[PDB]
Order: C-alpha cells, then sequence, then structure tokens
C-alpha cells in the first residue's frame, strides 16, 4: 500500500502547487483517482475475492463519467466554441 | 514550493502510517514500513474449487448488488445528458 | 416513483419544440400529485421506527429518512413553481440530482453513498453552467469541478482505509464496536470532513461562496439548500463518531466565529450564502451527538423553508430597483433594495419575519429550532460550545438585521403605477405563514415524532 | 462603511475579495 | 489530589510545538502576494508571524503551570488567570498602545476563562448532580 | 456483499456471539473479534515471528 | 359562542370605511381596560392561580381540555396588579399620541396595540416556555418601531436593542433550556418544588441573573436604556411601552423564588453591590447630559435599581415596596416622558436644553405639571413612589445594613435629577424660542391628569391583589 | 468623569462594531490574493493547510491537551 | 441591454401642514450637543485611567464591604 498511496499523495500535492496549466491539475486530479485502486485493490488481494474490487469496478466506470464531465465543462470555461473576446 | 511539499510529504508519510492497523503509538508508524520484513505469506491448495472464475464472481456481486448497477445507469445517463445540454446550444 | 418520472420526461423533452416551459408544469403537479398520494406509507412507517432494507446496502428509516425525502419533494415543488409563471433545457438533471440526494439520504452502506454523491456532485457541476452564456457562472462551475474532484478523492479514501481496516463495508457492521481501533476513529473523523465540503468548514470556506455569488439566482436557491441538507442527513442519520474527540469541535468553533466574523458583505448573494453556511454549520453541532435527531429533523425544515423564504423575497424584490444587474443575475447588492416598504410593505413584512426567524426571536422559530438544539447540546454537555453558539447567533443576527434595515429606511423616488405579477404567491404566503403560525402546531409534532 | 456602485467600467481591479467590476456590461460574439 | 507539573518538562516541549506549528503554518503563509521568492525572503515576510506561534506557548502554559504551582489543585480559574499573559506577546503583537494591549490582555483572559475542554464526556443524562442517597429523584 | 472470502471463517464465530446481545456485554466477542482481527492482519502471528527471528538473529 | 368575535372581525373589516383605524384600535383598548375590570373581580383569596388557559392545545389547535397538558398554559395569579398597571396605560399611550401620527402610515398604532397586548400576555404567562416566547416577541415590533419613526440616527438607535435585550435574552435561554431539561417540566406556577442542589443551582441562577441585569440595567451594559430613549420614536409609546417593558422586574420576582430557595451564596455578594454602585454612578451620570430624554432614562435606572435592591432582600416589605415602585414608577416616569415627548418635543422638534430654558412665562400650567411630577419622580413624600424606594430602603436595610447606609443617598441623587432639571427650566428668559403654543391641548391635559391621579391615588397603601410573601422568602 | 466612565462602556460596544470591523477585513483579505482570477490555486493550497495543520493538531491533541495556543494563534487573525 | 420595467414611479411625500417651526438653530449649539451625543472618540488616555480605575476600584470596596460583612451581630 506504499504504491496507492505515493501516487496519491504525489498526485495531491501536485495538485497543490501546480501554478502552470490547469489541465496538468486536472489530470493529477484523474490520476488520484487510479492511486486509490492501486489501494484498493491490493487490499482486496491480500483479503479475498470480489468485496472491494466490485467497488473498484464502480470508481473506474464512475471515473470515466468525471473526466467526462470535466471535459465538457472545460469547454465551458470560456465563451463557446469561438468567438471575439478582449 | 519546498517551504510548504516537504512538510506535505512529512505529514501524508504520517498519513500512510495512520493507515496501520491497531497501535495507539509511533510504533504502528514503523510497523508498515516493516511489513514485508517478517512476513512471506503461504499460498494453499485447492479445496472444492468446482468452476473456474475471475470476473465472473464481479458480475455475482454486481447481480447479489443490483441497484448500484442500475443506479450508475443513471450515472451514464447524467455523462451523456449534461455534456449535450451543456455544449450543444439549441436553436 | 421518480425513476419512472425521469425516464417519462427525458422522453418527453426529446421531440419538444423547445417552448420548455410546460414540461416543469408537469413536473411540478406530478411531483405534487406523487407526494399527495405516496403520504400514506407514513402509517406503515413507525411502530417504532421499524427500518426496511433494500438488499443489504440501502437503508429506509421511516421516522427520520420519510421525512427527509418529503422535504425534498418539498423544496423541489417550490423550484419547479419557481422557474414557472428565463430558462432552458434541465429540470430532467434537476430529478437525477433529487435521486441521487435521495439515495444519500437512503444510503446503508458506502458502495451506494459514493455512487450518489458523485452523482449528486455531477449535478451540481452540470446545474452550475447551464447558463452557459456567462462568465460568472464558466468560473465557478470549474472551480466547483476540481474542489468537488478533491473533496470525491477524499470520501474515496476514507472508505479505502476503511475497508482496508475492515474486511466489511456496513457502519451496520460498525455495532458499538468498543474495543475502538483508533484508525477506525480517524478514518471516520476523515470520512466526516470529507462529507462536510459542501458545508464549507472554514478552512474549506471560501470557495463556496465565490461560486453561490457566480450563479444566477434562480441556481443559488437550489443548491444553497440540496446538499447543505442531504449530507448532513446522512451524517445525523448515521452518527459516526459519538463526540468529536476534539476534531469536529474545533471546526465548527472557527466556523460559527470564523465565518460569521464576515459580517461586513455589500453583497447580497455573499451575505446570505454566509446565512445559509453558519445556518448549516448549527446543525453540525448536534452531528457531534448520539440517539438525538429530533432537533435535527426539525431544525432542516424550520431552517430550509425560511432558506427558501428570503430567497424567494428577494426573487419578487427585482420588480422595484430602477437599476439591474447582469442578464443572469439582477440584484447583486443590498443598497439596491432601499425604499422597499414605501413598495409592497407585505413583503417587507414577509421578509421580516423571515429575518427574525433567522435571528431567533421567539414565538416563530428559534425558539423551536434553536431550543431544540441547545437541549440537545446541553443534553451531552458540551458547556462551552453553548456560549460560542450564542455569541454566533448574536453576531449572524447583526448582518441578518443588516437586510432589514436596508429595506426600510426611505425611497428616493417610487410609490404606484403598475400591471401585476402573481400566481405564485400563494408559495411564498405559504411558506411565511407557516413560518410564523408553527407556534399554533408546535406540540402535534412533539407527539407524532415521539410516536416515530 | 458603505459603498454603492451605478457604473462600472475599466474592470479588473484586483485588490478586493469581491469588487463591483462585474462581468456583463457588454458581452462579444 | 492533583499533581504539581513539570514546568520545563511542558515547557520545552510546548516551545518546540509552537516553533513546528511557525514552521509549518507560519511559513506556509507565504500564498498571499506576488512578492514571490522561497526560502530567504519568507522569512523577511514571515519574521512576524513566527514566535507570535512560538511564544504563545512559553507565554500561556510557563504561567498555567506556574498557576498550578501558585494555586494549585488544578482548577479552571488558573486558565483566565493563565491567558492574560498570551496577551502580554499579543501587546508585542502591537505596542501602539498600551490601553489597547491591557485591553488585549484582559479580552484574551476572559477568552481563557471558558476554552478549558471541548466536547466533554461521560455525562450520559448531564448537567444533575445528585444530593445524598435517600431515593433521589430529581436529578438522573 | 461478502465473496467467498479467504477470513468469511471468522464472520460466523462472531456474528454467533453477536447472535446473542453480548455486544452489550460488550466482552464476549472481543476474543472472537480479535481472533477476526487476526484473520485480517495476522499482528500477533507477525509479532511471534519477529520475535523468532531475533533469537534466529542471536546465533 | 364561539364567532361573537368574529362577527366583530367583520365590522373591523367594514370599518375601514372610515380609513383612520386608529377610533377602533382606541375603543378596542378601552373595552379591554373593561374587560380586565371584571376579571379584577375574582382573585379573592387562597393564593393559587386563579385563571386558566392552556392555548397551545396539546390535543387541539385552540382550547383548554385534556389530561396530558404539552401546552402553554398562559394563566392569572398575583401577577394581575401588574395587569392593572398594564391597561389603564394602554389607550394613555395612544391618547397621547393621538395628533403627532406623523402621517407616514396608521399601523403605528397596530405595533403599539401589538405589543400592549404581547406584555398583557407576558404578565399572563407561566411557564419558562411560555414566558420566554412573549418575553421578547415584543422585540420585533420595538424594532420596525424604532427603525422607521424615529428621530435621529435610526440605524444607531434600533440595532442597540436587538443587540443587548436579544443579548441577555438569549442567555436567558441558557437557564431555560437547563431547567428545561432538568425537570422537563416547566410549570412555574405549578412548581415551587425541586431538590435541585447547589453548585448546579448556581450557574442556572448566573444564567437569569444576567438576563435580568440586561433587562432592568445594571452598570454591565446600561447604556442599552437611554439611547432608545434617546431617538424615541412618537409620543405614545416612544417610551411609555418600551418602560413598561423593563418591568422584567415581574421575572426576578414570579422566577427567582420557585427553584432558587438555596441562592443567598450569590444574594448579597452580587446583587446588592451591582445595584449599589448603579444607584451611585449612573444615577450621578445625570449631571452634564443635554439631551432631555436622557436624564429621566438614567432615573428610569436609578428607580429600577432601587427596585431590584428591594427585591433581593428576603423580606415582605422589600418584595412590597418592590410591587409597589413596579406600578409607581411605571405611573411617574410614562408621565414625564410624555411631557417631554408629547408636548415639549412636538413643540420645539429640539430635545437639547441649553437653548430650552425658560418656561413658566408663557406656557403657566405646564410648570404645574411639570414640577409636582418632578417631585414624584423625586421620592415625594406622599405615595407618588415614596413607599415604593422607602420599604425598598427598609428591605435592603435590613438583609445588610451597610450597603443601604451607602443606598440612602438615592434620595441625594434623585434630587440632583430634576432639581437641576427644573429650575434651568423654569428660569424667565426663553430668549432662543418663539414663545410657542398652548401648552395643555386638553388631551395632553387628560392623559398628564390621569397618571397625577393614579400616581397620587396610591397613598393608602392598595395590598390587597398581593399577599405579598407568597413565594418568596427563607427561613 | 462618571460619565466619561460610561463612555469606556461605550467602549465596550463600540469595538463590537469597530473590532468586529476590524475582523471583517482581516477575515476577507486571507485567500484573497488573486481572488478574481486563479482562485483554484488559493483554495487548493488552502485545502493542503487544512488537512496538514488538522492533522498536525490531531497529534498535538494526544500528547499534550493543555497546549491550547494552536487555536488561539488562529484566533489572531479574525 | 434591457432594464427597469414600465412600473410609472412617481414622487413620494410625507404630509403635514406647514410648521412654523418657532426657534432657531444655534448652530454651535447644535455643534456642542452632536459633540455630546457621540462617543466614538474615547482614546482612553492617562486620566481615563484613572476614571476606569475608579470605577472598578468603586465596586472593590463595595465589595469588600458586602461579602465580608454579609451578616450584623
Ligand atoms: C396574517 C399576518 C399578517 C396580519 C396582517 C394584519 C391583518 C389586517 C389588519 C390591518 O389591516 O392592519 C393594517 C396594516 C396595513 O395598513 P395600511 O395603511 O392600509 O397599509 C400600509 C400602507 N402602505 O397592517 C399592519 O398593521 C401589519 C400587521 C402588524 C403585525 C406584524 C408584526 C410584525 C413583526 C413580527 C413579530 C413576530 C410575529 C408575531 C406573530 C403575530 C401573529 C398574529
Amino acid at each position: 500500500m506504499f504504491i496507492g498511496t505515493i501516487i496519491l499523495v504525489l498526485s495531491f500535492l501536485g495538485f497543490v502547487f501546480n501554478r502552470r496549466n490547469i489541465i496538468l491539475a486536472f489530470i493529477c486530479l484523474e490520476t488520484m483517482l487510479l492511486g486509490i485502486n492501486l489501494i484498493l485493490l491490493r487490499n482486496s488481494v491480500l483479503f479475498d475475492d470480489i468485496s472491494g474490487s466490485l467497488f473498484a469496478i464502480v470508481i473506474i466506470i464512475l471515473a470515466g463519467v468525471e473526466s467526462a464531465i470535466g471535459l465538457s465543462l472545460l469547454v465551458s470555461y470560456y465563451r463557446l466554441r469561438g468567438v471575439i473576446n478582449s | 514550493l519546498p517551504l510548504v511539499l516537504i512538510s506535505l510529504i512529512v505529514l501524508t508519510i504520517s498519513g500512510l502510517m495512520i493507515y496501520s492497523n491497531d497501535s495507539i503509538l509511533i510504533n504502528k508508524l514503523l510497523e508498515a514500513f516493516g511489513n514485508d520484513y517478517n512476513t512471506i505469506i503461504t499460498q494453499d491448495w485447492f479445496n472444492i474449487e468446482n468452476t473456474t472464475l475471475l470476473t465472473t464472481i464481479g458480475n455475482v456481486l454486481l447481480t447479489n448488488n443490483a441497484f448500484i448497477l442500475l443506479v450508475l445507469a443513471i450515472v451514464l445517463l447524467l455523462g451523456i445528458i449534461g455534456p449535450i445540454s451543456i455544449t450543444m446550444k439549441h436553436k | 416513483m421518480l425513476i419512472l418520472a425521469i425516464i417519462s420526461l427525458i422522453t418527453f423533452v426529446s421531440m419538444s419544440k423547445l417552448s420548455d416551459n410546460r414540461a416543469i408544469i408537469r413536473l411540478i403537479n406530478i411531483y405534487l400529485i406523487l407526494v399527495l398520494v405516496l403520504d400514506s406509507f407514513l402509517y406503515l412507517l413507525f411502530l417504532n421506527n421499524q427500518t426496511y432494507t433494500v438488499m443489504g446496502e440501502l437503508l429506509i428509516f421511516n421516522s427520520f429518512t420519510f421525512y427527509i425525502d418529503m422535504l425534498i419533494y418539498f423544496i423541489m415543488i417550490v423550484i419547479s413553481s419557481l422557474y414557472g409563471y428565463p430558462k432552458k433545457e434541465l429540470i430532467i438533471l434537476f430529478l437525477i440530482n433529487i435521486l441521487g440526494a435521495l439515495l444519500i439520504v437512503h444510503s446503508n452502506d458506502f458502495i451506494t453513498l459514493f455512487v450518489a454523491i458523485e452523482l449528486q456532485s455531477y449535478s451540481i457541476y452540470l446545474i452550475t453552467a447551464i447558463y452557459n452564456s456567462s462568465y460568472k457562472a464558466s468560473k465557478a462551475s470549474m472551480l466547483y469541478f476540481f474542489m468537488g474532484g478533491i473533496l470525491s478523492i477524499l470520501i474515496a479514501y476514507s472508505i479505502n482505509t476503511y475497508y482496508s481496516v475492515l474486511n466489511s463495508y456496513t457502519l451496520h457492521s460498525l455495532d458499538s464496536l468498543i474495543i475502538n481501533t483508533l484508525d477506525l476513529n480517524l478514518i471516520l473523523i476523515a470520512l466526516s470532513l470529507g462529507l462536510l465540503f459542501k458545508i464549507g468548514i472554514a478552512p474549506l470556506h471560501k470557495w463556496l461562496i465565490s461560486i453561490y455569488e457566480n450563479t444566477p439566482i434562480l441556481i443559488t436557491i437550489y443548491i444553497s439548500l440540496i446538499p447543505k441538507i442531504s449530507i448532513l442527513s446522512y451524517l445525523v442519520l448515521s452518527n459516526i463518531s459519538i463526540n468529536s474527540l476534539v476534531i469536529s469541535i474545533l471546526a465548527i468553533l472557527t466556523l460559527l466565529v470564523g465565518s460569521v466574523g464576515g459580517l461586513l458583505q455589500i453583497k447580497i448573494k455573499r451575505l446570505l450564502a454566509f446565512s445559509g453556511l453558519t445556518n448549516a454549520g448549527y446543525m453540525m453541532l448536534l452531528l457531534l451527538l448520539n440517539n438525538n435527531e429530533f432537533s435535527y429533523l426539525y431544525y432542516i425544515t424550520q431552517y430550509s423553508i425560511s432558506h427558501l423564504a428570503i430567497f424567494m423575497i428577494i426573487i419578487f424584490s427585482i420588480y422595484y430597483i430602477n437599476y439591474i444587474n447582469n442578464q443572469y443575475n439582477p440584484i447583486i447588492y443590498v443598497n439596491q433594495l432601499k425604499g422597499l416598504i414605501h413598495d409592497n410593505a407585505y413583503l417587507v413584512l414577509s421578509m421580516a419575519i423571515v429575518v427574525f426567524s433567522f435571528i431567533g426571536i421567539p414565538p416563530l422559530l428559534g425558539f423551536f429550532g434553536k431550543l431544540n438544539i441547545l437541549m440537545s447540546i446541553l443534553n451531552n454537555g458540551y458547556y462551552f460550545i453553548s456560549i460560542v453558539l450564542i455569541v454566533a447567533s448574536l453576531i449572524s443576527a447583526l448582518y441578518y438585521l443588516y437586510l432589514l434595515n436596508v429595506s426600510i429606511q426611505d425611497k428616493n423616488n417610487i410609490l404606484i403605477n403598475s400591471n401585476e405579477t402573481v400566481s405564485s404567491v400563494l408559495s411564498y404566503i405559504l411558506s411565511s405563514l407557516i413560518i410564523l403560525i408553527t407556534f399554533g402546531f408546535i406540540y402535534n409534532s412533539l407527539i407524532i415524532d415521539i410516536f416515530n | 462603511d458603505l459603498l454603492f456602485r451605478t457604473s462600472h467600467m475599466v474592470e479588473d481591479l484586483e485588490t478586493y475579495d469581491e469588487d463591483s467590476p462585474i462581468n456583463t456590461s457588454d458581452a462579444n460574439t | 489530589h492533583f499533581h504539581p507539573y513539570n514546568t520545563l518538562g511542558l515547557a520545552t516541549q510546548s516551545a518546540m510545538v509552537g516553533l513546528g506549528a511557525g514552521v509549518v503554518a507560519a511559513a506556509a503563509r507565504n500564498s498571499l502576494a506576488t512578492g514571490p521568492r522561497n526560502i530567504l525572503t519568507t522569512f523577511s515576510k514571515s519574521g512576524g508571524v513566527v514566535t507570535i506561534f512560538t511564544g504563545a506557548s512559553i507565554a500561556y502554559v510557563f504561567t498555567y503551570c506556574s498557576a498550578a504551582n501558585l494555586r494549585e489543585r488544578k482548577d479552571g480559574w488558573n486558565h483566565m488567570w493563565a491567558g492574560a499573559a498570551t496577551g502580554a506577546v499579543l501587546g508585542a503583537r502591537t505596542k501602539l498602545v498600551p490601553a489597547f494591549i491591557g485591553w488585549t490582555v484582559l479580552c484574551g483572559a476572559a477568552c481563557g476563562l471558558f476554552g478549558w475542554t471541548g466536547a466533554r464526556f461521560n455525562a450520559d443524562r448531564k448537567a444533575s448532580l445528585e444530593q445524598s442517597p435517600k431515593g433521589f429523584v430529581q436529578e438522573d | 456483499t461478502g465473496g467467498r472470502n479467504r477470513c468469511f471463517s471468522e464472520w460466523q464465530s462472531f456474528m454467533h456471539c453477536t447472535a446473542k446481545t453480548d455486544a452489550k456485554s460488550r466482552a464476549q466477542c472481543l476474543p472472537n473479534f480479535e481472533d477476526y482481527m487476526e484473520c485480517l492482519h495476522h499482528t500477533k502471528e507477525k509479532a511471534r515471528l519477529r520475535e523468532i527471528e531475533s533469537v534466529l538473529k542471536q546465533k | 359562542l364561539l364567532s361573537s368575535l368574529y362577527l366583530f372581525n367583520r365590522i373591523l373589516a367594514w370599518q375601514g370605511n372610515v380609513k383612520h383605524f386608529y377610533l377602533f384600535a382606541s375603543n378596542l383598548l378601552l373595552l379591554f381596560i373593561v374587560v380586565l375590570y371584571i376579571n379584577f373581580n375574582t382573585f379573592s383569596n387562597s393564593f393559587q392561580f386563579n385563571f386558566e388557559l392552556f392555548n397551545s392545545l396539546n390535543p387541539f389547535g385552540l382550547s383548554n381540555s385534556d389530561i396530558s397538558n404539552g401546552l402553554l398554559f398562559g394563566i392569572d395569579g398575583l401577577s394581575l396588579t401588574f395587569i392593572l398597571l398594564t391597561v389603564l396605560l394602554i389607550p394613555l399611550t395612544l391618547l397621547g399620541n393621538w395628533y403627532n401620527i406623523n402621517f407616514n402610515s396608521n399601523l403605528y398604532y397596530t405595533l403599539v396595540l401589538a405589543i400592549g397586548l404581547v406584555i398583557l400576555l407576558n404578565f399572563w404567562a407561566l411557564d419558562y416556555i411560555s414566558f420566554y416566547i412573549l418575553f421578547e416577541a415584543t422585540l420585533p415590533l420595538l424594532f420596525i418601531l424604532i427603525h422607521i419613526y424615529g428621530s435621529s440616527d435610526s440605524e444607531r438607535a434600533s440595532f442597540y436593542v436587538l443587540m443587548f435585550t436579544l443579548s441577555g435574552s438569549l442567555f436567558m435561554l441558557l437557564s431555560i433550556v437547563v431547567i428545561s431539561i432538568v425537570l422537563n417540566t416547566t410549570n412555574f406556577i405549578n412548581h415551587n418544588l425541586f431538590v435541585l442542589s447547589l453548585d448546579l443551582q448556581t450557574i442556572i441562577w448566573l444564567g437569569l441573573f444576567i438576563a435580568i441585569m440586561v433587562k432592568t440595567p445594571l452598570f454591565p451594559i446600561h447604556v442599552w436604556l437611554p439611547v432608545v430613549h434617546s431617538e424615541s420614536p412618537l409620543a405614545g409609546s416612544m417610551i411609555l411601552a418600551g418602560l413598561i417593558l423593563k418591568l422584567a422586574l415581574y421575572a426576578i420576582l414570579r422566577l427567582l423564588l420557585p427553584l432558587l430557595c438555596e441562592a443567598q451564596i450569590l444574594y448579597t455578594p452580587m446583587i446588592y453591590i451591582i445595584s449599589l454602585l448603579t444607584i451611585i454612578l449612573t444615577s450621578l451620570a445625570t449631571l452634564r447630559q443635554i439631551d432631555l430624554k436622557v436624564i429621566i432614562a438614567y432615573s428610569s435606572i436609578s428607580h429600577m435599581g432601587i427596585a431590584i435592591l428591594g427585591v433581593c432582600s428576603n423580606t415582605s416589605l422589600g418584595i412590597y415596596g418592590s410591587i409597589v415602585l413596579g406600578v409607581a414608577h411605571g405611573f411617574v416616569s410614562p408621565a414625564l416622558f410624555l411631557i417631554v415627548g408629547g408636548i415639549l418635543y412636538d413643540r420645539y422638534h429640539i430635545r437639547i436644553v441649553n437653548y430650552y430654558k425658560g418656561l413658566t412665562t408663557y406656557m403657566p400650567q405646564l410648570a404645574t405639571y411639570i414640577i409636582i411630577l418632578s417631585f414624584a419622580n423625586i421620592g415625594t413624600p406622599l405615595t407618588g413612589n415614596f413607599t415604593g424606594e422607602f420599604l425598598s430602603l427598609q428591605g435592603g436595610f435590613i438583609r445588610n445594613p451597610i450597603i443601604g447606609g451607602i443606598s440612602c443617598i438615592s434620595v441625594l441623587l434623585a434630587a440632583i435629577y430634576q432639581l437641576k432639571l427644573t429650575n434651568k427650566l423654569t428660569g424667565g428668559i426663553s430668549s432662543i424660542y418663539m414663545h410657542r403654543t398652548n401648552d395643555v391641548t386638553i388631551r395632553e391635559k387628560f392623559i398628564m391628569n390621569i397618571l397625577i391621579i393614579s400616581t397620587l391615588i396610591i397613598g393608602i397603601c392598595p395590598q390587597i391583589m398581593y399577599n405579598l410573601l407568597y413565594w418568596t422568602v427563607n427561613n | 468623569i462618571a460619565h466619561h466612565v460610561d463612555k469606556g462602556s461605550l467602549y465596550r460596544l463600540g469595538p463590537v462594531g469597530i473590532n468586529r470591523l476590524l475582523n471583517k477585513a482581516s477575515y476577507n483579505v486571507i485567500n484573497l490574493s488573486s481572488n478574481t482570477r486563479s482562485s483554484l490555486s488559493m483554495n487548493s493550497m488552502l485545502i493542503l493547510i487544512t488537512i496538514v495543520s488538522l492533522l498536525l493538531l490531531v497529534l498535538v491533541m494526544n500528547v499534550n491537551f493543555i497546549i491550547v495556543i494552536p487555536v488561539l494563534i488562529s484566533i489572531l487573525y479574525i | 441591454l434591457k432594464p427597469s420595467s414600465a412600473i410609472q414611479r412617481g414622487p413620494l411625500n410625507k404630509g403635514g401642514w406647514d410648521a412654523p417651526h418657532a426657534l432657531h438653530n444655534d448652530g454651535a449649539i447644535d455643534r456642542y450637543a452632536h459633540w455630546r451625543t457621540f462617543y466614538q472618540e474615547r482614546f482612553k488616555y492617562t486620566r481615563a485611567t484613572g476614571k476606569s480605575t475608579l470605577i472598578f476600584l468603586v465596586a472593590f470596596p463595595a465589595l469588600i464591604g458586602y461579602v465580608a460583612y454579609q451578616s450584623e451581630g
């Protein structure tokens, strides 16, 4: 569980110290959701069959919709598709 | 950067230490870092495993916990209706 | 019967001519009839508040949660009437936001909880930027999205550590485990602080507030109230940490001081945003309890009706300003509505009683919200937190009365020549009349929840 | 104290938590 | 009864707690402006928030254990007479008006009068002392 | 929601302790509970192994 | 039957033909005077709460018939004297303000009539829940009455109310919560019986005590009062109802007997010093102050400070002197404030003293209603007040002789108010005013004269409605 | 001079409308560097400081609860 | 640009017969009164220390007279 906490913490304080490039912050926040699954999957492997790995397939299916709403909302961080502005 | 990130890396290392089992001390903080040292797990042999299955059991649990599947149907529904009604801009 | 309503009216918004001001009348009347013919579950609700569980992971607590979803239906009917009578095609995701909120008020186990808090949060991210021809909403939605993502992985990391210490998931399996391994306590306060993103506890403070001022007023009524009740109703339904073991009390101390020290504000939206923040901070104090939910269940309704009311009153006060702000947001300054008592002063009376609500003068609300709050506190023994709650009430009352004192000074030049704008007036009159006549039936509920 | 606004132009004043520089005085497309 | 405290034993540990708080927080407050530079000049911005933390413990808990040695037996009335000395370091925060530092001393004392222990427990039905037992009723 | 576990064998002798209400006897399940815990994490197993390898280290 | 007054509510609905809505609002209180006077023909003896009404209706919405009486229980007792203080003052406000309505609106009368009924229900309350739900319901009406209709900076004036008398109030909420969670009952008329042991009988005393410290002011805050008195809006209840609103000495007498049978640990080392140095300091604050209403506001603070040391005396003389100050000051001081507001503010619109001096030379009988009334505030050899502060000094000297031995300088400092005031009010030049108008408005004469006769007619002390030491003593 | 003292009692109320009116500007000046643009970075560093300060104060709690300056220094801001 | 709909706003009038206001102003005396009725400016000077300590001391002397003489025998 070193393997998941370290990638989670580095994604987290990458999301803190991110004074460049909004999308690197956005993908660090993405990689949090796979830093957490390396914790979850190895806890399930150290335990058993499907108890936590059900939550793992849930968080994968939902992390998809996370990135989908995040893109389709980042498109509207401005005007829409493109016009005159400043 | 360094003036907060060094302290934050230390505090989050202590958080990974706080994931340890039950000791109300700093002994558990050192215990998880030595978790590989005293131990190598022992596998076993097949006592009555009839049918072969790896992610089949995931769908068996997805049948037992069917309601979260029918609700993440709704979250995928939201994942398609939202980007319509936030970017299409109907006329 | 919400899923059937959603799948019906997503098909109904499909193949629609983009009239899109009638479908909300159908959703309003549908939720009205659903409440009117689904209140019959209250007889089968409680002999001794007997819980009922869907498939092991979802819980129906017939005294608490069966009131919470009724409040959700009620305030949704009010919002749906507020959009009737400037809009885009959105009530589908209003209803699915409701579906997520009701799942987290019914969620026994963390898989359902996490799915539903994230469904709910995605709904908030979307509703923030449906009005996409803004520069306010464009910034606010992305800010809400990124921090909801952080707080989402904080949720999931709390519960993943919870799974790492115990191979179960249910809090039904916590079952007064009194050996109380210390990481169970730390996991649980981490899950508490994770769910407490929405209240904007004073270190997590400022970020919600710019979002509330950067949404249109027809939206910031909806998301200063839905997750405010939702995540806390989960948090009181299961009492995670019996006391604070000083972690949460510090959070509410710096909240209820350090958000009421946010006194001087000229923007209206900021002002009642801090109001809805600190009155949400109130009900965090009986998250610090055990076996106490009556004060919480009463304080939600006997806050949220009035929160809805003051937003509806400053909706009605757009008509009287002789200036407006941006296309999406009309009335952001306090000093816009100066001489309102020389306009239709009956709504000034309503605004008066719903702000005297929030300060808690006795005979309408505060002697029945804050009295139950304080008896729940002093039942436990949190003697210091009582007097800091009192200080919070006084200093909150100061910027509350700021609204009434700017409301009724003197008008420059406006009295009367107009047409009418009504038939939603019975909604605001219903909320104001239920605010200042609850002292009549303040004992019937005391018996009814004693039998549930 | 007290402040008020009825005319907002030359926007983006930095030194404020939230200033009187609004978001839609005029738009562009 | 009670036990008198190790005044140095609390004192040096509290001073290290205050200095660690001055490192982890009073140097974290460097996000606030656009004067950038990282390490050598952070404490140019932040010399006036360090020892506001570290001096606070040396003011407070030193006074607290000394009061426990003077008016003994561990009463809450130590705290009101403790935290006033904390106001003295608050007085060193603002050397403008000594009337205002006496003001902040007495108000910090009244603040310290109450914060003895938040989230008290083991009071199942609280706030009912009981008299000597003669089949008592008016408590719980 | 508990698949065929490598630690299922300590639910029953924990849950049959909480079949009767001895979780309000508050200690009758603690041997059962911490045996469930040693099925979970093998803590005292691991301390026992650390002890015997320390004895190995001094030969 | 039931709807015999809802038909009269139809009379009120059609009565807005004549658009004043004022004469009906006076005749309503005029009928309320008789509706209290017939009620005064009942409380004979036996010293229990005579009438009864539940009015929160545990098994109804408006009735009183149950066996599990989870309701408000609004009823009468030996409080009734204050009720007989009240209903002869409630029209007397409105008639005192009948002319200078200041036509922004008529609803001013509805506000004054509203709090006039609300503090009647305060006197008709019994329970801690019931007394609290009326003890601050006045305050929104007070706030609207200060905010509009005030003269000075109303944003400065009105907020001091809902700062302070809400502050002490929701401190009283702590004590009400604690005694409602110990007893799980609050029927203060029916519970002079508790095994409440001390050291948790003590902090509830503190929680009640700083509340009534705010209401009847003491030297921690007493600036609450005189700026409400400074910007005093619209003569009738500019002061007079907010002057009877500080008859929360009914709280210190109705409460603080029935479950403070052991509070002598904090009786003498707290109340007497905090009373005595108000009667010294706050009464001494009227020398240089120049507003004409502030100098009698401080006199009101002084009279109530005398009265509460009478209250805390454990002697029946002290209690009875306190109650008769509660009626006596509520007679004399509303008359003085009606003088300075109704016929001396309206003549001049100015409340300072420095260019205000000089009367008796164009307003003759105004000064004759000044000097005897200011003597009735002075202490007055006959009963305007006298036997009030007399018996209060008696009880205060009995319980503790030294602080009474300083507290008898109250009569000196009472003289310091008016006898500095009056001679530099009636000094015959009047060279900055323009010889304004008639003094008595022939109805202002009635409103001053009714309170003057009501003060003076308490000579034979009528104690019939008060078995005085019914429940306030100790062995 | 008794009146002059009675205005020192307003100096127990004037500052309630003045020291709170310094507390408001002190509370609104913190985390308000950019505050119109770039508001993500303020809040992200802020919640880092949240989890660091809160976990560190849990560590301060369960060693010596008498050390109650870490909240009192936080009240030095507002 | 669309704002401020067609509700015709008149001019309001607080109404009375004209007061002859049979006085004068005395602007310096109004200045003195307005200086009296405001005490923002109480800067806690060196005389104010003697004042506030005199109030607290007159409290303390009456206290030590009272609580040590609760009973006269």
